[PDB]
């Protein structure tokens, strides 16, 4: 428990530090404001938001082995993992089929994406995440039935996960699996485009004269590595009793958190970026 | 006091709506630069579809061509305005090889190697026509002229695998379309490395699938962008 | 025959020149004391442009100024409260140039289709139009509600008459493209830095060549005269100014540095005539001093080329753009 | 052509020249006598900075 949190410590950091560079590069200088980085600002926030008011108390609360903030902080902060982790990947989900629509009709690009539209888009998946997490869980519709389920509820120290077989699955399918097949089909689209335009090259001035996929892998295998296997679990404690124990479950749901640490590490490899980086 | 203020911040709100409306308009269109040697076919190739500027659309898309014809200097100044178009077309006489006017095809050699390495335009891609196909078939037919005579290295040329020559095209008609193309694409290859291309084109006078060339050859352009932008090319 | 003699006669001018440089500028200004350390910061930051800009003047007042564009537009500003006044739109989208009247009634305006137009603004709609140049425009200057002097890119310089439209007067003797020009304070006298590497003082009452200067080793980007009327600067894109002065016919200094490479777009001077702005193609303004050629400052506050500069007539201000489609008032 | 270019030298050939030391010194002397009315060389108080 030594070690624990020295190496507890070092992920609030990370995670703060690269927000804040995210956030105060672009909204310090006007030549990075776009309508693209509009998107990777509200992921940004997300993955600040998560990395201030969930890890800490999270943290904590592992190392304590006790809750000692009442009834209603567990709530209001069980609300937050979910309301933090449903935006952030959702925004995911709106940078991808903003990529196909730029790269599959280029000419109607410029008229189909625009800063309302954009606006528009960020307010609606908020209010979507919103609308997942702070609106069951408050009106207590989420908690189970058990006996265990019920000590747990009325003991103010303890702040347990527990929920019924509709929840999970309304949860996880919101959350993850719907966003998951749509930037499959997107990133298939954009592979198969960047081949054709590369054979076409090759045929043309071939006489005379591998980046795709290594960037496709990377985009697509850091996110599938940090969230599949959690939401596969958190359906396989409920259709199947006494099968995955709690300290699987943490281990799982953790590592899913450290991804909203390597987001800046993603979207943010460009030498406009780099450049405001290195004047800060 | 404030009753001046109040008109100027109406003025200014006006001008702002208007600005603010043009831009949408400014945004969805697309311009092009034509430029080509004397007497290569610039007026005969636009008409069919100080400046001079036409507006044509197709598939309800906009485009803009110019036409600098006004400044005849050997020097060009004004090229640096240039720096943020869609492309550049090139039109070029691939049968004047036998005219003095070093004949005209070294000259016309000459302008695209010095357009191709330039400060300015150094991401602007090239859509280059190579004119009057027919008058070089006859040319060729006939045993009159050599282009080994002007064109030492002709001699040693063949004719590339992979070639479309079309049924009525000759053994040598293919041969000499196929040297001045590669001549015109060793030239466009060395330079640049992925930042600009070049689109080369066999045309004649009475075709009028050009229109279609130029629309396929700037969405490709569009399209390698937005592909390279992203590093996934 | 001629050849011999046009060569002996300019090896009379050059003897006669290196006779009267009994001492050197730099020399002199020795023990004069340095102006030292000067930082300006922005104040306002005007909006509203679709594309790059190329020109811009001010006005007599010190308020109003004018600003054209590539996306066909001619804007007029008030530096103080941030206001735009007028947006006129122009008939050709390529305008390399713009001049505003000494009264404020007009405004001129020029580019790539070799016309020269007038609009009224205390009417706005165009009001004349002048044609007979084979070239682009590249500079033109009010001398007064009736006359306007412009300069071409067929190595001619003319004088029009507004209410006729006729050339009252045309210059001839440059090789190369004629890329600025700029008028003396009392209006009887113009230099021109020509693309062959030379400048010429004209005399507008008669219509001859008077002097000439062949200092620079390439393009001439840009001129001003000293406050006084007696000297003048230029601006070359191999990254070097001169000072000249007219009554002795020579070159005075040099500001050049080791750290700059890029060429030069636009010089002006200030009020007292002892600093002197130049922009460059790095993006950034540099200040040197008149008397010392030493830089005593930096104005790196643009994201791109910077492609022109002003000082007010009361000098509290500078002017600059850049092809970021921003302006920037620094003091 | 070059008959021209014969008489521009010739006419450009005799001008009076002074001494580069008093240009110096007429610039020095102006440059010496408006320096007080530069509101660049020394900065303005904020009062009178319109701009500010
Ligand atoms: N026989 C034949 N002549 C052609 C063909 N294409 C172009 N031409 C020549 O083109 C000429 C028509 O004038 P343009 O082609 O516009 O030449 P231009 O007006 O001088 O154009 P620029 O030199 O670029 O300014 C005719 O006299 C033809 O000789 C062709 O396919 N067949
Ligand atoms: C306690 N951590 C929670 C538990 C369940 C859950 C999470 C995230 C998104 C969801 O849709 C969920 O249902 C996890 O972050």
């Amino acid at each position: 428990v030594v070690g624990m949190g020295i190496v507890m410590s070092l992920i609030v950091l990370a995670i703060v530090f690269g927000n804040v560079l995210v956030i105060t590069a672009i909204a310090k200088f006007e030549r990075l404001q776009t309508v693209t980085n509009y998107f990777i600002t509200s992921l940004a926030c997300a993955d600040l938001v998560m990395g201030l008011a969930v890890v800490p108390f999270g943290a904590a609360h592992i190392l304590t082995k006790t809750w000692t903030f009442g009834n209603f902080w567990c709530e209001f902060w069980t609300s937050i993992d979910v309301l933090c982790v449903t935006a952030s990947i959702e925004t995911l989900c709106v940078i991808a089929v903003d990529r196909y629509f730029a790269i599959t009709s280029p000419f109607k690009y410029q008229s189909l994406l625009t800063k309302n539209k954009a606006r528009v888009i960020i307010l609606m998946v908020w209010i979507v995440s919103g609308l997942t997490s702070f609106l069951p869980i408050q009106m207590h519709w989420y908690r189970a039935t058990h006996q265990e389920a019920i000590n747990c509820y009325a003991e103010e120290t303890c702040c347990d996960f527990f929920t019924n077989q509709a929840y999970a699955i309304a949860s996880s399918i919101v959350s993850f699996y719907v966003p998951l097949v749509i930037m499959v089909f997107v990133y298939s689209r954009v592979f198969q485009e960047a081949k054709r335009q590369l054979q076409k090259i090759d045929k043309s001035e071939g006489r005379f004269h591998h980046k795709a996929l290594k960037t496709l892998g990377i985009i697509m295998g850091t996110f599938t590595l940090c969230w599949l296997p959690f939401f596969i679990v958190n359906i396989v404690h409920v259709i199947q009793d006494n099968l995955i124990r709690k300290e699987v479950y943490i281990l799982l749901n953790w590592i899913g958190y450290v991804n909203s640490g390597f987001n800046p590490l993603i979207y943010c490899r460009s030498p406009d970026f780099r450049i405001a980086f290195q004047e800060l | 006091q404030r009753n001046e203020e109040k008109a100027q911040r109406e003025a200014n709100k006006k001008i702002e709506k208007q600005l603010q409306k043009d831009k949408q308009v400014y945004r969805a269109t697309h311009r092009l630069l034509l430029l080509g040697a004397g007497e290569s076919g610039k007026s005969t190739i636009v008409k069919q579809m100080g400046i001079f500027e036409t507006k044509f659309q197709v598939d309800k898309v906009n485009f803009h061509m110019f036409d600098v014809g006004g400044q005849r200097d050997e020097r060009r100044k004004w090229i640096q305005c240039f720096n943020d178009v869609t492309a550049i077309i090139f039109v070029v006489a691939s049968s004047s090889y036998n005219m003095v006017i070093t004949n005209r095809l070294q000259e016309a050699l000459n302008l695209f190697k010095s357009i191709w390495n330039n400060r300015w335009l150094r991401t602007i891609s090239v859509i280059l026509f190579l004119n009057k196909q027919d008058l070089l078939a006859e040319k060729v037919l006939a045993g009159k002229s050599k282009i080994e005579d002007y064109f030492p290295e002709f001699a040693r040329y063949t004719t590339p695998e992979d070639a479309t020559p079309e049924p009525g095209e000759d053994p040598r008609v293919t041969r000499a379309k196929y040297f001045i193309r590669d001549e015109f694409l060793r030239i466009s290859t060395a330079s640049g490395d992925g930042r600009h291309y070049c689109y080369p084109h066999f045309t004649c006078a009475v075709d009028t699938e050009n229109i279609r060339r130029v629309f396929n050859d700037c969405r490709d352009i569009i399209q390698r962008m937005h592909l390279r932008q992203y590093e996934l090319l | 025959q001629l050849r011999q003699e046009a060569e002996q006669l300019k090896n009379q001018i050059r003897d006669a020149r290196k006779a009267c440089a009994d001492a050197t500028l730099s020399q002199i200004t020795n023990n004069i004391d340095p102006v030292g350390r000067i930082q300006m910061r922005t104040r306002r930051t005007l909006r509203g442009h679709l594309a790059k800009i190329y020109a811009m003047h001010w006005g007599t007042d010190s308020r109003l100024l004018v600003s054209a564009s590539q996306d066909g537009k001619l804007i007029i500003w008030d530096s103080y409260t941030t206001n735009k006044v007028h947006a006129i739109p122009l008939r050709s989208s390529w305008v390399m140039t713009c001049a505003y009247a000494p009264s404020g009634n007009y405004v001129a305006c020029g580019g790539l289709d070799n016309i020269c137009s007038i609009y009224n603004l205390k009417t706005v709609r165009v009001s004349r139009e002048l044609a007979g140049h084979t070239g682009y425009l590249s500079c033109c200057r009010f001398l007064d509600d009736n006359q306007i002097v412009t300069s071409s890119g067929d190595t001619t310089c003319a004088l029009w008459d507004i209410e006729t439209g006729q050339q009252t007067t045309t210059f001839t003797g440059h090789t190369g493209d004629v890329m600025s020009l700029s008028l003396a304070p009392d209006t009887r006298l113009f230099v021109s830095g020509a693309c062959d590497a030379s400048a010429k003082l004209w005399d507008v009452r008669e219509g001859m060549c008077r002097q000439t200067f062949t200092g620079h080793e390439s393009d001439i980007n840009a001129i001003c005269f000293f406050p006084n009327g007696n000297a003048f600067a230029t601006g070359s894109d191999d990254a070097t100014c001169r000072l000249f002065d007219l009554r002795a016919d020579q070159e005075l200094m040099t500001y050049s540095h080791d750290n700059i490479i890029c060429g030069i777009t636009s010089v002006s001077f200030s009020k007292s005539g002892r600093l002197l702005l130049a922009g460059y193609d790095d993006f950034n303004c540099n200040v040197w001093d008149a008397l010392k050629a030493d830089r005593a400052g930096v104005l790196a506050g643009h994201d791109n080329r910077v492609s022109c500069l002003g000082v007010t007539d009361d000098g509290m201000a500078v002017a600059t753009g850049s092809w970021d489609s921003f302006l920037k008032i620094w003091n | 052509q070059a008959r021209k270019l014969v008489e521009q030298l010739k006419m450009e050939a005799n001008i009076d020249r002074i001494k580069v030391s008093k240009a110096a010194a007429d610039l020095m002397a102006y440059c010496e006598a408006h320096a007080k009315e530069d509101p660049l060389l020394t900065p303005v108080p904020a009062s009178e900075n319109p701009f500010r």
